[PDB]
This record gives C-alpha cells, structure tokens and sequence, in this order.
C-alpha cells in the first residue's frame, strides 16, 4: 500500500 | 499505536521511519538525534529467532513524515545508511536487554519545520523525570490493534509504571536497562505501542527547560494494550555511555 | 544539538500541542 518513492533513492 | 490519536503536523519532528527497500514496506520507527545519527531498537535490525538480519543497503531512513504510506514530496527527506552499530551486549537470546542501535547517515539531513532532532537525557533529567506516574509520549505508524494500520502518525501519552508492577506483569526477566509504561486495569484509560512502532521514541518534555528528551525506545510487549500488561522501553540514559562512545569514535 | 528538542512548529513559536499539558500535569 506504499506509494513508490523516487528511483534516485533506491538500490 | 493502540488507542492513540493522529499526531499534529510537526508534533514529532524527530520521528523516523525505517523503510525496507524491497519489498517496500515499514520496518520500524526510529528517532533523529543529530543531522547524521538515527537511534532505533536493535531488534529492528537483528533478531535471529525470526531470521532478521538487515544490512545497510537493505534499508532507507525517511524523516519528516506524517502520512504512513504516501511519498510526502517537498516535506519528507530520504537518507541512505552509511553504517549500523548494534549494542555489543544486545541480548536477543533471552529478554532483549540493551535493545539499542545507532545508524549513521551517508549525508547530513537538512533540518526544517518537519525535521528536527530530539535531545538525549543527562543523568539529572533522567533522575527527575523517570518516575512512576510521570507520563511520556510514544509515536509511530505501527498497528492500531494487536491483530488495522493508520493513515498518519499516531501518538499516545502513557504513565511510567513502578518497577515491581512491571516485573509482576511478565515471566520475562526485566533489567535496569528497561522500563515499562501504560495504564493499570483499574485506571480506566488505555493505550500502548504495538508491532511496527518498534524502535520509535518515548519522549518527555522537561518542565525545567521546555525541551523534549528521548527517555525510551519502543522495545517489547506481550501483545498490545492488554489489561495487566505493559509496554517495555529501552532505558536510553542507562545506555548513553555506549551512544557517546560510538558517536565519538565514528562521528 | 544546541537546539535539540525544541520543535519549529511548537516551542520555537510558543504554541502548545493538544496534549502536552497532560504530560506537564503528571510531573508532580
Ligand atoms: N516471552 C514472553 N513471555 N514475553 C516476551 C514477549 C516479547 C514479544 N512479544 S509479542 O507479543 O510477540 C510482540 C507482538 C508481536 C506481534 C504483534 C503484537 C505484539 C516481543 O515484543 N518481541 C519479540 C522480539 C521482538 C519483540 C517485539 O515484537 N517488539 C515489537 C513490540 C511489540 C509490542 C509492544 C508493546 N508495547 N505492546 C512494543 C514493541
Ligand atoms: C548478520 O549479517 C552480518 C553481515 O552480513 C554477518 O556478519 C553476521 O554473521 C550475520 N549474523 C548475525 C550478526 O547474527
Ligand atoms: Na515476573
Ligand atoms: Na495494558
């Protein structure tokens, strides 16, 4: 149910 | 948080969400103690009985949040972890004694109306305020009931409980590095932390200097908001020498 | 920090939140 966060923060 | 209420905007600007990268989900609460350091419960990161052992690259820290699930554009800030430090004498085998961990951020977070650190107590503030009957405040995005989930950050005020009552409420061996809080059955009012609130702060507002101090970390409890049970919190002051040692050596 | 524990939207502007008085009242 979480909104996707900006791709820049992901790894 | 069970039987709490919606937080006000900016009410707990030190509240941190520990967020799992994949799958994306809430892992725990935590608190901001400086521009580069975040405090949480060790069991949020390491708990072998449940096959839990997170490393730095598994997680993100989300600071300035109010909504549990939304990406709060222009308000929240998301930070990567440089390194995790778990108390070397964290007792996950027995009773969660010394349930504390620090996380150093890769980059300093900018403070704002929604992002601001909490104070850690000195001996005197701890002595003055950690007394049975004195109330603190717990916040988090954890479960609303033992067995759903909140739209926004929840808050509840709870009284510290006398140590013999804490001890008599459980078969677990309680230590000086824990305290408990919550209402007694006879007192009527209720409320408690729950699953997902782990790692979040138990804070008290000093009447001497009007500053908020983090006295506890949400650690453990037998169910949530059960009559005759109490929430247990890591005693932050008792472990402050370790906190300072880590920050001094690695900060 | 020198400014730790003072919230921008509360203490810094001398506004109280809706339940902090409950805490103060318990500090007897
Ligand atoms: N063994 C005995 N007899 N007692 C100790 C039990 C410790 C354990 N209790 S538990 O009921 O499993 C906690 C729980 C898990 C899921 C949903 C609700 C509540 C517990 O709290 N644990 C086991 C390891 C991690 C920690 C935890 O889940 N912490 C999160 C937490 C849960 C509840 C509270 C609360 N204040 N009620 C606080 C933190
Ligand atoms: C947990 O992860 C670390 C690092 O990958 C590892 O060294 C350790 O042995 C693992 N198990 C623990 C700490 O119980
Ligand atoms: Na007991
Ligand atoms: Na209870």
């Amino acid at each position: 149910d979480f909104e996707e966060i900006p791709e820049e923060y992901l790894q | 948080i069970v039987e709490g209420s919606d937080a006000e905007i900016g009410m707990s600007p030190w509240q941190v969400m520990l967020f799992r990268k994949s799958p994306q989900e809430l892992l725990c609460g935590a608190s901001l103690i400086s521009d580069r350091w975040v405090l949480t419960a060790a069991h949020c990161l390491l708990y072998p009985p449940w096959d839990k052992n997170f490393t730095e690259n598994d997680l993100l820290v989300r600071i300035g949040k109010h909504s549990r699930t939304r990406y709060e554009r222009n308000i929240e800030k998301i930070s990567m972890l440089e390194k995790i430090y778990i108390h070397p004498r964290y007792n996950w085998r027995e009773n969660l004694d010394r349930d504390i961990a620090l996380m150093k951020l890769k980059k300093p977070v900018a403070f704002s109306d929604y992002i601001h650190p909490v104070c850690l107590p000195d001996r005197e503030t701890a002595a003055s305020l950690l007394q049975a009957g004195y109330k603190g405040r717990v916040t988090g995005w954890g479960n609303l009931k033992e067995t759903g989930q909140p739209s926004v950050l929840q808050v509840v005020n709870l009284p510290i409980v006398e140590r013999p009552v804490c001890k008599d409420s459980t078969r677990i061996r309680i230590t000086d590095n824990m305290f408990c809080a919550g209402y007694k059955p006879d007192e009527g009012k209720r409320g408690d932390a729950c699953e997902g609130d782990s790692g979040g702060p138990f804070v008290m507002k000093s009447p001497f200097n009007n500053r908020w101090y983090q006295m506890g970390i949400v650690s453990w409890g037998e169910g949530c908001d059960r009559d005759g049970k109490y929430g247990f919190y890591t005693h932050v002051f008792r472990l402050k020498k370790w906190i300072q040692k880590v920050i001094d050596q690695f900060g | 920090e020198a400014d730790c524990g003072l919230r921008p939207l509360f203490e810094k502007k001398s506004l109280e939140d809706k339940t902090e008085r409950e805490l103060l009242e318990s500090y007897i």
